[PDB]
């Protein structure tokens, strides 16, 4: 924010497939903020993957969820993964960044910080979704983006 | 293929019935020795491991690249309990997620000769959580298929979704061998 | 009882965090379960070495766990085959606390040593207590009549 | 040898199409699917009193008993044995079906409490005991409880009854109380249950906690029923008031067993009348007199002295006498059961004990904070 912008305009929204989707709401709901939310169906796993042009740069993210205990727990960042990427590889993978958000975090006044070292030249980013605040079967994100600046 | 298959064989009471000669634990039996030397040629590096499907799900034999292993343990099944069909996959889908190689693919052998005593909701909620780790389990409907047909139905319908042959619920209807069936069934192919 | 103090070595407390590490380094994880090698000296235990094993649990259900038992026996045969004094005697897990499935894993960990010993190793460092709390299984006959059960009944740790 | 069934199919002494679905399973051969339906035909509701279902032994089930369960091929005999009524030969029935089940403890075990229950009938006590002291012993190395636990509590209970062993007949029949569900068992059987246990429990030998008897669900039955007199007789128990305990005396005078026994039952409320006395009184001022055991147990004061030693001597109380100054010097009591009233005040004594650790552990570090480590 400070010479720094969010950037779901880069953000080509046709590179993004959010796995573990549910049909009741999908995932455009938590990228254009305006209520609403993102859930999970099969599994409280949601797996989340993001893509815009190669030059753009990470500071932080927004990850909003609710607050009856279906927002995000644990996530796991990756970024700039050939070939498709099923739960188990990121599960089974060492990601850039695995922050484990608190309450506070969740909370719509919430800004969550990323190591900004390691999120320099990123092609694409893949979320994982792991645990949610509780044992909500179904996993759901009111709100994300990405606050930073094209490289 | 290389895949890591775990048979989730059946020791319920209703394995002491004749209805498959000489008796469902006997077929079932030759049922393993078949399928399991069927995945040991399909590629050798491939991966069989017993799991029983009792009151209380009990892994007898983990994943390795042995067949004779599997049959001594499934000498000395016997006959006890209910069938736990709920807790059954995901103990066997629990081993599969720890495999000897990451790079074998997702495969779960379910020898269902009890009836399945939960809502569909539940099954099919499994189902969903298989299709997400791309696991697909190949299950035999002998034993009570006329009242497990329809529960059955909605799982490998679910976990094959609209497009793919993941996962067969080839259904033999009662006879002289389930094991003479399996040859011509997909799961062997 | 069978067991009256467990001495739990700092190699033990080391290997279980690195095992706690490792694992939860590639997924996270609510425990990380293996299994405790020693010897046994008159009725103080002596917890000297460990190897992790593979193990999960759902969250959901307690009954749902799996632990790789032949591995546990393969990796066994390693660690005789170096230290032929160090048999199993027990297991560990770095919960915070006891679980409702422990004394299930218990169970399976009593066939390999009858008298199995489950030490909570708690990774996270606690100011004041020893990070060990060794639990033996017994079977706690209760005089209101309800049926006899397996508890864990609780042996004094040392490291 | 099928012709029973199909002497059955058209002329049967239960419903045709009865046999007709036991005949279905018979050709599928769903063998353990059968038992059920032989369970729910055994426990017929038209012939069970007729002697037809006596040859459904030999000729239907015996045929098929090579593959059946042999916990499930037990209880199919007992309802089988049912119906014969000759004692002896009773035994040589389950004598050649204890032989045949032998893969299953469990089935070994219902088979030696059958024998047990009807050799009780028969009266032969000494040898009820040996089969008791064995079936107990391989009780215990099965793991858990299961259906068969039940039955030889109830037949434990059975044994200590009529030998006049109230002290093991209260253990045994809080055994079977926790192997089954109230909610099943017959409100007839519950209430009936209920006073044989209270009664055993008054009449025991060392049934000192009847806080954890108070409190059991089987004793809910009998809140309003015609012998609610014994549950205010346990509350006297329970309380050591031996003044009610002689007022409910035209209550409990009435009961066979307890008017033969009030003298044994006299010594056992004063003996709780004393724990009552320690219970009450705050440690500081535990030295009761000779005169206050006296009036509260209603006894001479020459016979306080004697009260003491009895619950010195079982474990009732710890403490001590002194004869000279006639005053008792309890140290200790018996645990007994609290309510939450109780329990909200031993909470509010730990916070004034919580409140001094803490006073302290501040003190030290404050005074010796150069010097700690």
């Amino acid at each position: 924010p400070k010479g720094y912008m969010d950037l779901m305009p880069f953000i080509n929204k046709a590179g993004c497939e959010c796995l573990n989707e549910s049909d009741e709401h999908g995932f455009d709901n938590c990228l254009r903020k305006d209520t609403t939310f993102l859930e999970s169906d099969c599994d409280e796993q949601l797996l989340i993957t993001v893509a815009f042009n190669q030059p753009v740069k990470l500071y932080s993210m927004k990850f909003q969820g609710p607050d009856n205990g279906q927002g995000p727990k644990y996530v796991k960042i990756f970024i700039n993964l050939p070939r498709s990427m099923d739960f188990e590889e990121a599960e089974r993978s060492e990601p850039t960044q695995a922050l484990e958000l608190t309450e506070d975090d969740i909370k719509e006044d919430g800004i969550v910080p990323l190591r900004y070292v390691k999120f320099q030249n990123v092609n694409s980013v893949t979320i994982f979704v792991q645990s949610n605040q509780g044992e909500e079967e179904t996993t759901r994100i009111s709100y994300f983006t990405f606050i930073g600046t094209p490289v | 293929v290389l895949e890591s298959t775990m048979v989730c064989v059946d020791n319920s009471e209703y394995m002491r019935n004749g209805d498959f000669l000489p008796t469902r634990l006997q077929a079932q039996q030759d049922a393993v020795n078949i399928v399991c030397h069927s995945k040991t040629r399909s590629n050798p590096e491939n991966n069989v491991g017993l799991i029983t499907l009792a009151n209380d799900c009990e892994v007898l034999t983990t994943l390795t690249p042995d067949t004779g292993r599997i049959l001594s343990k499934l000498h000395t099944v016997q006959p006890k309990g209910k069938i736990t069909f709920c807790t059954g996959i995901r103990v066997a889908h629990l081993a599969l997620k720890h495999r000897q190689g990451k790079n074998h693919k997702m495969r779960i052998i379910a020898f269902v000769g009890s009836p399945v005593e939960d809502n569909e909701k539940d099954l099919v909620k499994l189902a969903k959580r298989l299709k997400k780790e791309k696991v697909n389990v190949d299950i035999i409907n002998f034993g009570e298929e006329e009242v497990n047909t329809e529960k059955l139905t909605a799982f490998v319908n679910t976990l094959n979704g609209k497009d793919g042959t993941g996962s067969h619920l080839v259904t033999v209807p009662p006879g002289p061998s389930l094991a003479d069936a399996l040859i011509s069934s997909p799961i062997l192919a | 009882l069978a067991v009256q103090k467990v001495v739990v070595h700092p190699l033990v407390l080391l290997s279980v965090v690195d095992h706690f590490n490792r694992i939860g380094k590639v997924g996270n994880q609510k425990r990380v379960v293996g299994v405790l090698l020693g010897s046994w000296q008159k009725k103080v235990l002596d917890v000297s070495n460990s190897f992790a094993v593979p193990f999960d649990e759902d969250d959901k259900d307690d009954s749902v766990w799996f632990l790789d038992h032949d591995y546990l026996e393969n990796m066994y045969g390693m660690f005789k085959k170096v230290n032929a004094r160090e048999r199993i005697v027990g297991w560990y897990h770095t919960g915070p606390k006891l679980h409702k499935n422990d004394i299930a894993i218990n169970e399976l960990m009593k066939r390999y040593c009858p008298n199995s010993v489950l030490v909570i190793i708690d990774v996270k460092p606690k100011d004041l207590g020893l990070p060990t709390e060794a639990y033996i299984s017994v079977e706690e006959v209760h005089d209101d009549g309800t049926p006899t059960s397996k508890t864990f009944e609780h042996v004094t740790s040392e490291i | 040898v099928p012709g029973f069934l199909q002497q059955s199919q058209n002329s049967g002494p239960g419903q045709p199409a009865v046999w007709h679905r036991l005949e279905e399973l018979y050709t599928k051969k769903l063998w353990h699917q059968l038992t059920l339906q032989v369970l729910d035909f055994v426990q017929d509701p038209c012939f069970a009193q007729g002697d037809g279902l006596i040859k459904l032994y030999e000729n239907f089930i015996s045929e098929f008993e090579h593959r059946v369960n042999p916990l499930s091929l037990v209880e199919i005999i007992l309802h089988v044995v049912r119906q014969m009524t000759d004692p002896n030969v009773a035994l040589t029935f389950l004598e050649k079906t204890r032989e045949k089940v032998k893969s299953s403890d469990e089935a070994v075990i219902l088979c030696k409490t059958a024998i047990g229950a009807l050799k009780l009938n028969i009266g032969d006590l000494q040898v009820t005991k040996e089969t008791i002291e064995d079936v107990e012993e391989m009780l215990n190395n099965l793991p858990g409880v299961t259906s068969v636990h039940s039955r030889f509590y109830d037949l434990s209970s059975k044994y200590y009854q009529t030998i006049g062993n109230h002290a093991s007949y209260y253990k045994d029949a809080l055994r079977f109380l926790g192997c089954v569900d109230i909610k099943d068992l017959p409100v007839s059987e519950q209430q009936e249950r209920a006073f044989t246990l209270g009664l055993a429990g008054l009449l025991g030998e060392g049934v000192f906690n009847f806080g954890e008897l108070l409190m059991h669900p089987v004793l809910e039955s009998l809140r309003n029923t015609d012998r609610q007199w014994l549950i205010d007789t346990l509350y006297a128990f329970n309380s050591g008031n031996v003044e009610r305990f002689q007022t409910l005396k035209t209550a409990w005078g009435q009961q066979p067993d307890l008017a033969a026994n009030e003298a044994q039952l006299l010594r056992k409320i004063q003996l709780l009348c004393l724990m009552e006395m320690t219970f009450t009184r705050p440690a500081n001022h535990r030295q009761l007199t000779f005169e206050e055991i006296a009036k509260s147990a209603k006894i001479t004061v020459n016979e306080v002295e004697l009260l003491v030693m009895k619950a010195l001597s079982v474990g009732l109380v710890k403490g001590s006498i002194d004869e000279v100054d006639k005053r008792v010097h309890m140290t200790w009591v018996q645990p007994r059961v609290l309510d939450l009233q109780q329990i909200k005040g031993m909470k509010d004594r730990l916070e004034f004990w919580c409140t001094d650790v803490k006073s302290m552990e501040m003190l030290v570090e404050h005074q010796a904070h150069d010097i700690l480590t």
